[PDB]
């Protein structure tokens, strides 16, 4: 079972990767389908969002490259038919807010298991499972711990299943960068420990995507637990200010106990419509980026990471004002890098 | 022979006439009368789903492949329908069917490429490809618009009765 | 076999000229009725 | 109105 | 940049797609540099790769308000190169549908002009009449517009049995419909203002910038290629060119309403005097054989097969043939090698010249004036962009 | 009670305001040989409610612009227009104001800002050019609009709109003062930016403050314009066409007020379809050259008619 | 007055062709033979 | 058979000599072809002079420029064949003056003689690449703003080398080398049998 | 009372409002524009169905791309698609915009608008008949009717 | 098919006879 790769390399060409991608509608997802579609791969995108929302993905895929299937996580049968004819399964199912009808376990461990489980029954050559970086089975945030729980299980349902483990991602439409920039509405921008001792290493979304895609088309990655990290680390302080810097909005880092702040996250979490901050998110935000001692991701998988400052201008531009909208990054001052 | 579209005394009667035209907007009132008049005319619109705008037999509409009464598809893959298509829409590849006869393995009209010229209707010697009456085949996805032999043959079977009547009415003219 | 052709003797005649009618109350008469209305109203 | 025959 | 402001491609005011990069000191236009090619599609290069009969459908699309009149220009051109001329009935047909098409163009030009000006009821009044005309096209060609009826050797198929009668009922009444528009716009106390003395073009300047259309006729130059250089049987009919004086948006308009009137005079005649006969040349060499003949006679099948698959095989030469399309002089310069597919086919578009004049017409004019002048040139971006 | 009398006088007008768009999209239709909207609901009665719901649901995109001079502008437009119905004297008014017409003139004048604020807020060229011209003709027309009223008042004796019901107990003020009615009607057409005078929404000209306004903001001005369309027509139906008043039965006043207002509201609908739009300068050429000299002179005639015809109106 | 250039007219720089299709494309000048069929 | 009127063939021929004598210097060939159309062929340097004589001569007033075009015969050393078609509302006739221009040997501009040519000359530069000296503002008219290559040249691929699609990653339209999903089927149509020239 | 029911009904209302009043912003590139002006015209009144004659790039619910989307106009189309509200839709009209049409192999024509704007209903025909557009606009109305945005919110 | 009164309102308002040249095509 395979498809000889013919063509010159662009759209309307063939690469031979038929791939179910269950959580494509996501920020990371959007990018994964982009490269897969650019390369000419056959992409099956399972969806449970309404057809109007899935429209953005149609255009990057060539005619007949993208197939959309109706799928429900609780219903095992839907996952069954999606992987019927795929040979690569990529799992990006994740959320930050435990929803009424889906718990962190479900979105991270429960569902992503059933999926790979079926994929095996199907006989998919490889499964790529994505879990957050620094995910201990004991990490504070229920999210991270639960994700850790999953990367274990799925091994047993699907052995030698690649497990890329990305850091918080930097990209347009990302949270890491937009969240902080959107603190503008808040007059003061709380920062636990005044934004210190939680060094963070962002990674451009595309780098992550390209990396993921390259995995699909490379035999070197099997059972590998890569870690796409980034080109430079940062104390949360510079990051926050830098953001506000490009956004050209004032910065008032304010110390606020994580204790009390976990409570603020609880407050937003209470909100019915997509809580903006999450008790877990808060914790995750402060969880310091771990140093790298694992299977190299970017570069190792073939893409050289892209510095944050380089594309930050595009992600944070929408947050500027009438005039600030015309400033460029090189006249601006780039913040210092703290490896710690 | 030519004509001057706009090629051109002052008397109280005249002036008073002209001044009244400017002062009490007499010609403007004339224009209002015309629109009030139609307000009273019967509207020309048709209930679109219930009543349909009339199309006579030559209407080109949607492509279909016909079959002989017996049940043998008319096309014999001479492939000049492909030759004369202006848009390169029709793609035909053929091979001798086991019967030994000549038939098209693949006949694909790309309707998005097709500009509905109706020359294919013209060119076919057996008149296998015809411009069918239906114009309502709008589709949610681009792929549905690309049509293979099975869709066109199915289109042919569905509309054969009217296609036969339409060709019956217009063949003397051709 | 029959060919659509003009009816025998030709068709009837069509209008190719504007038939816009120059119909209006004469200006003096128009002003007088109006001024008379204001005079009655003022009284 | 392609054909005036029902 | 004197507040340079793209008229913008998406604008109801701009026919189709026109970026008019205009520098306006407040509400006065200092300079208009129209941008074109927003609808270039390759029509001239594509034709080189297609046979003569499969390039006929391109001409309908060049300026599709005037669907057929354009075909006639290619027809005539291909007939000249072959030194073949159409049969007598076909000629009258082409003049019959040639004129019907002129009306269709003028109903568009006059009513669309008003919609940009702000009068919206004339468009609905005359689009119903248009609709009725389209139906003629459909019952003759099969398509409402983009017919492909006028082919290089005559028309494709004789008129349905009964069309002439209906092209009469309509013609018998259409006049009143033009009359109505009139009672609404010709003398409106306001149409005149926005149109009168706007975009006056001198006579010498109109010839110099190659205007060649109503635009020339409106300035008082008397030139109708249909009377000066008769094509088809427009010679046997009798009509009056509507020349204008004090050429300005209002005067030319009056001219377009007058040719709508004169075309009804030409249509009447064509119905009164169309001859019994064939509608396509009898040279199977140029015109495709009748389907009864190709299905019973070998020479006819061979001629049907070769004509549809390969082509006319026009003798080598080059010709510039111009007709009087509703917009103005539409001409095809068709260079041709002995091959069945053309070598070059520059389409002269009445419109490439007219737009150019926008600059020399709209000078010291307000934003609203520019909208009025694009209307008085009947710009269909298909012909300009080709 | 007074609260109930605020629902009535508001809702009723809002519901009627919705039915005007419908009677606009059908009367323009039949004039143009088309049925107009009849498929949604019965005879299109549910049509106004339908797009209202579509408009509010669609995203109110805030341009990459002010965020207040953007949201203040529609609120002001709806607030002033609905407010000006407060003192209108149908039968007897809700809040009778001794200087009532000055209230109506002042409240109208404030709406010109909403146009100015929306145009500055959008921060795109089409909006600013449109607003500057729009503000210009609105206040230009205000100058003749005000003088035309001052001529009226001097023959009414007071600024209170309630007095005209007693002034017009024998004859409409159209018979006298018809020359100004026409000039009040044309000015009412300019101030509601309706057709003959609608270069603001001129589409071919400046596609204009509403350009960047979509969804909820679009609706509020929108609602405002149409309510105004009625209010100004209603002021014509009190000041110049005086509906018959019988003290014993107050509703025949409102019944005829209903009939005359609807017909004159129908008239600006009919004007729109019938006429092309005037040029920006052609519009101001009319007011400053054609109308202002007529109005100022006829203003003097209305200070003289009272005195030498010993008809000075009774104050109060 | 005319100027002298011994440089083979190369106008590869003006034609507007992508670099790949000017350096990797071999064209053959041949007189077409006849389909033996005819 | 077309209704040829020899009356014309002669009168136009006679004018063709007239012009040839009046401007011996630039006219290389003059020929009234069948179809009764006269074409005076001029050396490229005679662009200004030959046109001006036709625009302003009492016995030959050719006031409007119907068209300016450039066939491209790749075989011909001088690739382009600029053709100017002119009409004479006074003598109701048409003449075509055609010159030859190579890719990098520019022709003079006639915007002076006829301002109609302001646009067509820009059209010829954009499509064929001929350059016109003394042109007021020569710049691409029909092609895209960033288009590379002159399209109507016989050596330019129909489909071209670049096509546009919207890319989400970059959220902007982006060129890519053309990849077609059904190449233009190049039917060979010439028949191996000629037609004995009448 | 089951909210699920309460939700469906509510959604329907929402769908009825958008589906009854679709204000189309039409481009009129090319000619298929003439066949849409016919729809707006009296035989086939678009308004009767709640489709407004025309609106600006903002207040527009649906964009009808009529005509060839040439490479120069391709950046604009997008801009205007990107300048419309959150509930927006695109009805491709014409073989010249469904795919490439007679001009598919040209160097200046984008082979389809669905390469530049996501397309919801493709209306076929070189001059797609006005009735056919009307059929296409009516199928967009059935597409909207089926959309169930709040029920997915509730079940998400 | 319209009452003569309503029809008259039409002819009067128009100034010519629409009855002779109607918008409704008939057999
Ligand atoms: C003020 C803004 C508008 C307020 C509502 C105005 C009336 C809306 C309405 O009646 O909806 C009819 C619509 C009618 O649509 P429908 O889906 O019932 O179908 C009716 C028939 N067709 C398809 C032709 C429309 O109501 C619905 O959509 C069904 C659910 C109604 C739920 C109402 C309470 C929530
Ligand atoms: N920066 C980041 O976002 C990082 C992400 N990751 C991991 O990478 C993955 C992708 O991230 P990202 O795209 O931002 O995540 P998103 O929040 O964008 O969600 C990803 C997709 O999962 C789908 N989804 C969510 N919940 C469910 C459910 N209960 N059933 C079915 N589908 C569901 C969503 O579809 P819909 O919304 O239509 O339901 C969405 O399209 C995540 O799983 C995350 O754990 C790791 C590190 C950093
Ligand atoms: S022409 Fe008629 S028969 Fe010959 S191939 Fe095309 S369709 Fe089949
Ligand atoms: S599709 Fe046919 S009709 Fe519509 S634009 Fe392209 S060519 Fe003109």
């Amino acid at each position: 079972h395979a498809v000889i790769p013919h063509g010159k390399g662009g759209r309307s060409s063939v690469s031979g990767v038929v791939a179910t991608v269950f959580g494509a509608t996501g920020f990371l997802g959007r990018y994964v389908v982009n490269h897969l579609g650019r390369m000419g791969s056959q992409v099956i995108i399972p969806y449970r969002c309404d057809v109007y929302d899935i429209m953005h993905l149609r255009l990057m895929g060539d005619l007949g490259q993208l197939t959309f299937l109706e799928w429900d996580a609780r219903d095992k049968d839907s996952i069954r038919k999606a992987v019927q004819h795929s040979n690569v399964v990529i799992n990006l199912i994740g959320r930050e807010w435990e929803t009424r009808n889906f718990d962190f376990e479900d979105v991270f461990v429960n569902i992503p298991r059933a999926i790979a489980q079926a994929s095996k029954e199907a006989g998919v050559e490889r499964f790529i499972h994505v879990s957050h970086l620094n995910a201990s089975m004991k990490s504070s945030s229920k999210s991270l711990r639960s994700k850790a729980v999953g990367e274990k299980e799925v091994r047993s349902v699907f052995p030698e299943a690649i497990i890329i483990r990305p850091s918080d991602i930097f990209g347009r439409e990302d949270r890491f960068l937009n969240h902080f920039a959107n603190y503008r509405w808040f007059l003061a921008v709380p920062l636990v420990s005044l934004g210190f001792k939680t060094v963070k290493q962002p990674v451009y979304v595309a780098d992550v995507s390209k990396g993921i895609v390259n995995a699909t088309k490379d035999p070197d990655a099997v059972g590998k637990t890569f870690a796409f990290t980034g080109p430079n680390r940062y104390l949360l302080f510079h990051l926050v200010k830098y953001i506000f810097g490009m956004t050209h909005r004032t910065f008032i880092p304010y110390p606020l106990p994580l204790f009390v702040y976990s409570w603020i996250g609880k407050l937003f979490g209470l909100s019915p419509f997509e809580p903006w901050t999450t008790k877990d998110k808060v914790e995750r935000i402060h969880i310091s980026d771990v140093m790298p001692t694992d299977l190299p991701g970017l570069e190792d998988l073939g893409v050289q990471p892209t510095p944050l400052e380089l594309k930050s201008i595009e992600v944070l531009r929408r947050h500027r004002t009438y005039r600030w909208l015309s400033s460029e990054i090189e006249e601006t001052k780039p913040a210092k890098t703290v490896n710690y | 022979t030519y004509k001057y579209v706009n090629k051109k005394e002052v008397d109280m009667k005249s002036a008073t006439d002209n001044a009244a035209r400017i002062l009490m907007w007499t010609e403007l009132i004339r224009g209002l009368g015309m629109t009030l008049s139609y307000l009273f005319r019967e509207p020309a619109t048709i209930n679109y789903p219930f009543e349909k705008g009339p199309l006579s037999p030559r209407f080109r509409g949607e492509h279909a492949l016909r079959r002989y009464p017996s049940g043998e598809e008319r096309c014999i893959a001479c492939k000049l329908c492909e030759a004369i298509c202006p848009a390169q829409a029709i793609t035909i590849e053929a091979e001798p069917r086991a019967d030994g006869s000549r038939r098209t393995t693949r006949y694909d009209i790309d309707m998005t490429k097709c500009i509905y010229c109706g020359f294919c209707q013209e060119a076919c010697p057996v008149d296998a490809i015809v411009e069918g009456p239906n114009f309502e085949f709008s589709t949610e996805t681009h792929e549905e618009l690309l049509y293979n032999k099975e869709k066109l043959l199915n289109n042919g079977d569905k509309w054969e009765a009217e296609i036969a009547a339409n060709i019956q009415a217009d063949y003397l003219y051709r | 076999v029959k060919q659509d052709m003009p009816p025998p003797g030709g068709y009837g005649p069509i209008d190719y000229k504007r038939n816009l009618p120059r119909r209006g109350l004469s200006g003096y008469s128009m002003f007088a009725v109006g001024i008379g209305a204001l005079i009655f109203g003022y009284w | 109105c392609m054909t005036d025959d029902p | 940049t004197n507040m340079t402001l793209n008229f913008g491609p998406q604008h109801p005011a701009a026919h189709g797609v026109l970026r008019l990069v205009l520098e306006l000191s407040g509400e006065m236009v200092r300079k208009c540099d129209p941008h074109i090619g927003l609808l270039h599609r390759g029509t001239e290069k594509l034709i080189e790769y297609k046979t003569y009969l499969q390039a006929l459908p391109y001409f309908d699309r060049l300026d599709y308000v005037s669907m057929m009149c354009n075909e006639q220009a290619y027809s005539i051109a291909v007939e000249k190169l072959l030194n073949i001329q159409p049969p007598p009935r076909a000629q009258w047909i082409r003049v019959l549908f040639g004129e019907i098409t002129r009306i269709l163009n003028h109903i568009m030009a006059v009513t669309t002009h008003a919609l940009d000006i702000g009068a919206m009821t004339p468009f609905f009044w005359m689009f119903e009449e248009r609709e009725k005309m389209f139906e003629f096209y459909e019952r003759v060609s099969g398509a409402r517009m983009h017919a492909a009826y006028i082919r290089p050797g005559g028309v494709h198929q004789d008129l349905p049995l009964g069309l002439l009668d209906d092209i009469y009922e309509f013609s018998k009444n259409f006049s009143l419909r033009i009359d109505e528009v009139e009672e609404m716009l010709t003398n409106n106390r306001i149409w005149r203002n926005r149109t009168v003395d706007i975009g006056v073009v001198t006579a010498e300047d109109a010839l110099n910038y190659g205007f060649s259309g109503v635009m020339l006729r409106g300035s008082g130059i008397q030139w109708d290629l249909r009377k000066t250089q008769p094509y088809d049987v427009y010679d046997q009919v009798e009509f009056d060119v509507p020349i204008g004086s004090r050429g300005d948006c209002y005067d030319r308009y009056l001219c377009r309403v007058e040719e709508m009137r004169q075309s009804l005079r030409i249509i009447e005649q064509c119905l009164n005097k169309m001859p019994p006969g064939e509608i396509k040349v009898d040279d199977a060499k140029v015109s495709p054989p009748k389907r009864a003949e190709m299905k019973t006679s070998m020479e006819s099948l061979i001629h049907h097969f070769k004509l549809y698959t390969e082509g006319y095989q026009v003798p080598p030469g080059a010709t510039y043939t111009a007709i009087e399309a509703p917009k103005g002089e539409f001409g095809v310069y068709l260079v041709s090698d002995g091959s069945s597919r053309p070598y070059r086919c520059k389409i002269k578009a009445p419109g490439f010249a007219h737009l150019a004049g926008l600059d020399k017409m709209s000078k010291g004019h307000m934003l609203a004036d520019v909208v009025a002048i694009i209307g008085t040139q009947d710009i269909v971006f298909g012909e300009i962009d080709r | 009670m007074f609260f109930i009398n605020i629902l009535t006088l508001l809702v009723p007008i809002l519901i009627a305001m919705a039915f005007l768009t419908l009677v606009e999209r059908k009367i323009l239709g039949y004039m143009q040989l088309r049925k107009g909207p009849n498929i949604v609901g019965p005879y299109g009665i549910l049509q106004p409610f339908a797009d209202a719901m579509k408009l509010f649901m669609k995203e109110p995109m805030r341009p990459l612009t002010s965020m207040s001079l953007f949201i203040i502008a529609p609120t002001l437009s709806l607030t002033l227009a609905l407010s000006l119905w407060v003192p209108l004297p149908m039968p007897h008014p809700l809040i009778n104001l001794n200087l009532g017409i000055l209230f109506i003139l002042a409240t109208s004048s404030l709406s010109v800002y909403s146009i100015l604020w929306s145009g500055w807020a959008s921060n795109s060229k089409y909006s600013l050019f449109g607003a500057l011209r729009a503000v210009a003709q609105t206040i230009s027309y205000e100058v003749t609009m005000a003088i035309i009223l001052l001529s009226v008042l001097l023959m009414n004796g007071s600024y209170s709109l309630q007095t005209l019901i007693t002034t017009q107990e024998h004859m409409w003020l159209l018979l006298p003062a018809w020359p100004m009615a026409m000039m009040w009607f044309i000015s009412t057409l300019a101030e509601t930016n309706r057709a003959p005078f609608d270069l603001t929404e001129g589409e071919s000209e400046l596609v204009g403050f509403n350009v960047e306004y979509a969804a909820g903001p679009f609706a509020l001005f929108f609602m405002a314009e149409y309510t105004n369309i009625i209010l100004m027509n209603a002021l014509t139906t009190i000041i110049f066409l005086g509906p018959l008043y019988y003290i014993n039965l107050p509703e025949l006043y409102s019944t005829n007020f209903m009939m005359e207002a609807l017909l004159l509201s129908s008239t600006f609908l009919w004007i729109r379809a019938s006429y092309p739009r005037f040029r920006y300068d052609q519009l101001m050429h009319l007011l400053w050259k054609n109308f202002l000299p007529l109005t100022l002179a006829l203003c003097m005639w209305h200070i003289s008619l009272p005195i030498f015809t010993a008809g000075v109106p009774p104050y109060m | 007055q005319l100027i002298t250039v011994d440089e083979k007219l190369d106008i590869t720089t003006l034609t507007g062709v992508p670099e790949e299709h000017i350096k990797t494309r071999k064209v053959r000048i041949f007189v077409p033979a006849r389909n033996n069929m005819q | 058979v077309r209704p040829r009127s020899d009356v014309t063939h002669k009168q136009l021929s006679a004018f063709g000599e007239y012009v040839a004598e009046i401007l011996p210097k630039y006219v290389q060939q003059v020929q009234v072809s069948c179809l009764d159309e006269l074409e005076i062929c001029i050396h490229p340097d005679g662009v200004i002079p030959t046109l001006t004589f036709l625009r302003d001569h009492t016995n030959a007033q050719f006031k409007s420029l119907a068209d300016l075009t450039a066939v491209d015969v790749p075989t011909r050393q001088n690739r382009f064949e600029i053709v100017y078609n002119l009409l004479s509302l006074r003598f109701n006739s048409r003449i075509r003056v055609k010159t030859y221009a190579d890719e990098l040997t520019p022709i003079d501009s006639i915007v002076s003689v006829h301002i109609a040519a302001n646009w067509y000359e820009r059209e010829v530069w954009d499509m064929f690449g001929v350059f016109f000296f003394n042109h007021p503002d020569l710049r691409r008219i029909l092609t895209d703003y960033g288009f590379e290559g002159h399209p109507f040249r016989k050596d330019f691929p129909l489909t071209g080398y670049v096509e546009l699609r919207y890319d989400d990653e970059v959220k902007r339209v982006v060129a890519e080398p053309v990849e077609l999903a059904q190449e233009f089927r190049k039917f060979d149509l010439n028949s191996p049998w000629e037609a004995f020239p009448a | 009372s089951r909210a699920e029911y309460v939700v469906t009904k509510l959604d329907d209302l929402i769908n009825w409002a958008r589906r009854s009043s679709l204000w189309p912003m039409t481009f009129g590139l090319a000619c298929c524009a003439v066949e849409m002006m016919h729809m707006a015209a009296p035989r086939y009144d678009m308004d009767r169905f709640g489709v407004v004659f025309r609106a600006s790039p903002r207040q527009a619910d649906v964009m009808i791309v009529a005509g060839t989307l040439t490479n120069k106009m391709a950046p604009a189309l997008r801009k205007v698609y990107d300048q419309m509200p959150e509930p927006r839709y695109v009805v491709s009209m014409g073989s010249c915009a469904n795919g490439g049409g007679y001009y598919h192999y040209s160097y200046s024509v984008v082979r389809g608008c669905d390469r530049i704007v996501p397309v919801d209903i493709y209306v076929p025909g070189c001059p797609p008949t006005a009735e056919a557009l009307l059929y296409g606009i009516l199928q967009l109305q059935r597409k909207i009717k089926r959309e169930q945005k709040l029920k997915i919110w509730y079940r998400r | 098919s319209a009452t003569r009164v309503i029809q008259k309102l039409r002819n009067w308002a128009s100034g010519q006879d629409l009855q002779a040249k109607l918008q409704l095509r008939y057999q």
